[PDB]
């Protein structure tokens, strides 16, 4: 989750 | 063969005196006139139980009372040579706690003018000249108290679009993020440090009188908040996408100097500002975001996961100075008060638990750790200033202006089947950030 | 099994704390220490089915306000908690309600409303009152005792209950 997602 | 204990408390120990925890034995339980009396004991001085009993005493025992059952411990009366070797450290020990109490916790003095006219009485009292000549020492205590070089010297203050002193102009991207943060770092490690235990102990900082027992606590807590208040403000009100993303970025940028700086507490007031509602939902703002920064503020936000877990790692780990945070020290200090019985109780009698107060006079101790070694980083006097002043609620409320916040993230950034409106520019400077790596 | 994620939410200096130390304080012990995992988890079984309970209770950090949000965008559900001695403790449920509800994003948040209630005080929120207020939120009222662990256990099955049923 969270807009900072990672991929 | 001590006194016949109807004129001593020298009744022998006992099941329904003291309790100890399963080369000194630590005290568990026990009625409060054996406790002083481990606390003043002829077999051997416990420098360290003697610390953790005046930091926590209050709970269960006035400063009124505990000064007198201590003279009462100085006053022995006699049944010989035994018993003379017997007297004297004992006295000498009461001696030494008062003179610790005064040193250490001289506020109960402050508040009671009559308690230190007392303490003066009773040490105007002793007699021996050995003995007052070794007095004088806590008297030339008492007359005091009513009246660093780093290895390299620190880093050259940073500046981007302000030129120095032009504190008109001073804003977020006005500003260089490293010196925002640095300044950041050293307002509120002077904050932190302020906080004495005489503001936590007994959970006094939840009570009624709160504002009053615990003002530097609730001065730092204050700090804190009106930031993570003050970066949704300058996110939410940048209603522009393009200077939106900036302010952001900068953000996150301040953020990996805290992360650096080991400020943890800036660290969770820039989580805190990305957690909240009106700043969470900005898609279209997260976006545009470099992905280098999103895992930043996402290592960030890691930490606090799981109760904290890799927080209370990471600072278990890194060397000082640094800035911890504060809430989870109050949390546990307070569960431990109040989730732990104020007395235990063994044969029908009333044993006073120590324990507990020991409990969190650990805490209390970690605390007062990390506020040793300050940060080798120049102040400058009209940044700090700056974020002194800094009001972002003005004469709102707490309601009226988180709906504000809330609302004009609503207005900026409309729910999904709506289009989202495009906003004239706010800032008429370059916004480009000046990196975040030193000059030189 | 599975894992439900609850957060306590209510006004301090009234020790809320009471509820979740009641809980998973193993009864006949009271003996407690806030730093173990055993300290805000514990395995329970309701309705039959077994879960394991994971409970945010930021007690003592009520100053840090603009941190609520992080801590409630935490839970799945939510303990409403007041003190049935403290009229102000009643009547601050209703934002508390409102911003749980705006950082879940939903109008149906699982949550149960819970009137705590130490003995050395004398009651200034009647039963009624407060039965009135969740039927006007849709959601269920249960009161706890604070010295008799009377009502902890109903409070958070009938909370896991309502994350269940939703």
């Amino acid at each position: 989750x969270h807009p900072w997602s990672v991929a | 063969l001590p006194s016949a204990d109807v004129y001593r408390f020298a009744e022998p120990d006992s099941e329904e005196n003291i309790i100890f925890e399963e080369g000194i034995p630590i005290i568990k339980a026990g009625t409060v006139i054996k406790l002083i009396e481990r606390l003043t004991y002829h077999m051997y001085a416990d420098p360290n139980f003697v610390r953790t009993f005046l930091t926590t005493y209050r709970s269960f025992c006035k400063p009124q009372e505990l000064l007198s059952l201590i003279i009462e411990r100085f006053e022995i009366p006699e049944p010989k040579r035994f018993r003379k070797e017997y007297i004297q450290p004992v006295q000498l020990r009461v001696l030494n706690v008062c003179r610790h109490w005064v040193e250490h916790h001289f506020y109960d003095f402050e508040r009671d003018a009559y308690l230190l006219q007392r303490m003066e009485e009773f040490i105007g009292t002793v007699r021996g000249k050995a003995m007052k000549k070794w007095v004088e020492s806590i008297t030339k205590i008492i007359q005091r108290k009513k009246i660093i070089t780093f290895q390299s010297s620190p880093p050259t203050v940073e500046w981007h679009i302000s030129r120095p002193g032009h504190i008109e102009t001073f804003d977020l991207l006005t500003l260089h993020p490293i010196e925002i943060a640095r300044q950041l770092t050293l307002l509120e490690s002077d904050l932190y440090r302020a906080v004495q235990p005489s503001e936590l102990v007994g959970s006094v900082w939840t009570k009624e009188d709160k504002e009053i027992n615990s003002p530097n606590l609730l001065k730092m807590i204050r700090h804190t908040t009106n930031l993570t208040l003050w970066f949704e403000k300058c996110i939410v009100e940048t209603e522009n996408l393009e200077e939106r993303v900036a302010v952001v970025s900068r953000i996150i940028e301040i953020l990996q100097v805290f992360q650096e700086l080991n400020n943890f507490n800036g660290v969770l007031e820039v989580v805190s500002a990305m957690n909240s509602s009106p700043v969470y939902r900005l898609d279209h703002t997260f976006e545009q975001i470099p992905s280098r920064q999103k895992k930043i503020l996402e290592e960030a936000h890691e930490l606090s996961e799981d109760h904290y877990k890799k927080y209370l790692a990471k600072l278990r780990s890194i060397n000082p100075p640094c800035v911890p945070f504060f809430g989870i020290y109050l949390t546990n200090i307070l569960k431990t008060e109040e989730g732990n019985p104020e007395v235990l109780k063994r044969h029908g009698k009333e044993l006073i638990n120590f324990s507990k107060r020991r409990k969190v006079a650990e805490i209390t101790g970690e605390i007062q750790q990390y506020q040793n070694q300050p940060y080798c980083l120049r102040v400058e006097s009209d940044i700090k200033r700056f974020f002194e002043n800094l009001n972002p609620m003005g004469n709102s409320m707490e309601k009226e202006f988180t709906d504000y916040l809330f609302n004009k993230s609503l207005e900026i950034e409309p729910r999904n089947p709506k289009p989202l409106p495009r906003f004239p520019k706010k800032y008429s400077y370059p916004l480009k950030s000046p990196g975040v790596r030193p000059s030189n | 099994m599975t894992e439900y994620k609850l957060v306590v939410v209510g006004a301090g200096g009234v020790g809320k704390s009471a509820l979740t130390i009641q809980l998973i304080q193993n009864h006949f012990v009271d003996e407690y220490d806030p730093t173990i995992e055993d300290s805000y988890r514990k395995q329970v079984v309701i309705d039959g089915e077994t879960c394991l309970l994971d409970i945010l209770d930021t007690a003592g950090q009520e100053e840090y306000s603009a941190m609520r949000d992080q801590y409630m965008r935490t839970g799945e559900g939510f303990l409403c908690v007041f003190a049935i001695n403290n009229t102000k403790s009643f009547e601050d449920i209703h934002q508390y309600r409102e911003q749980i509800k705006r950082v879940k994003d939903s109008d149906d948040v699982p949550m149960v409303l819970v009137g705590n209630k130490c003995d050395l005080a004398a009651r200034t929120v009647e039963s009624r009152q407060a039965q009135d207020l969740a039927r006007s939120y849709g959601i269920p009222y249960i009161e706890t005792s604070a010295k008799t662990r009377q009502g902890v256990e109903d409070a958070f099955y009938t909370l896991v209950r309502e994350i269940r049923q939703h």
